[PDB]
């Protein structure tokens, strides 16, 4: 029900006094790279340069302090995803359809796995 | 002539399901071979004395 979006969001994040950021489960996701990040202890114009887990990421400049705080993640123009709006598929389940994933036997998020369950609509 | 050839079918195609509506499809090819008929001969020879025939 969470899906993907281009619009920004707010998160709580922990700084080490270097280029490393960490946070709670699901605070980061694979599409966030190239977004701006605006928090206390962070120098101006800083961006997400890599993401390593649902709990950790790397930034373009060193944080000036070690603390935990709320922070803002910027929106982006929809060049780095085909979508401009919102979609029901999250980043991980959106990956399922490749030839390599098909060979690995990974189920799509909508492969009806049992003979007696209904098909159903998603919502926001 | 001494021998004749018949062609004959020798293997058959098969069909498959795929894993959900997006799974990778699969391959088969048909085959033939040969069988023969060949010829042999029967004989006999009968002698008789020339006087008996007269």
């Amino acid at each position: 029900a969470t899906g993907r979006t281009t619009e920004g969001r707010t998160v709580t994040v922990t700084t080490a006094s270097n280029t490393t950021i960490t946070g709670a489960a699901g605070t980061f996701v694979a599409s966030d790279v190239g977004r701006t990040i605006t928090r206390a202890g962070i120098p101006a114009g800083t961006t997400i340069t890599a993401v390593a887990s649902g709990t950790s990421a790397t930034i373009s400049a060193a944080a000036t302090t070690s603390a935990t705080s709320a922070a803002t993640l910027g929106s982006l123009n929809g060049q780095s995803q085909g979508l401009v709006g919102w979609s029901p598929e999250t980043d991980t389940e959106a990956g399922a359809y490749s030839v390599a994933a098909t060979n690995a036997g990974t189920v799509t998020p909508d492969r009806l796995t049992n003979a007696f369950t209904p098909v159903s609509q998603r919502g926001r | 002539r001494n021998q004749v050839r018949f062609p004959v079918l020798s293997a058959l195609p098969v069909a498959y399901w795929v894993n959900g509506d997006t799974g990778l499809k699969q391959t088969t090819e048909i085959n033939w071979t040969n069988k023969y008929l060949n010829i042999e001969e029967i004989a006999t020879i009968v002698p008789v004395p020339d006087n008996v025939l007269a």
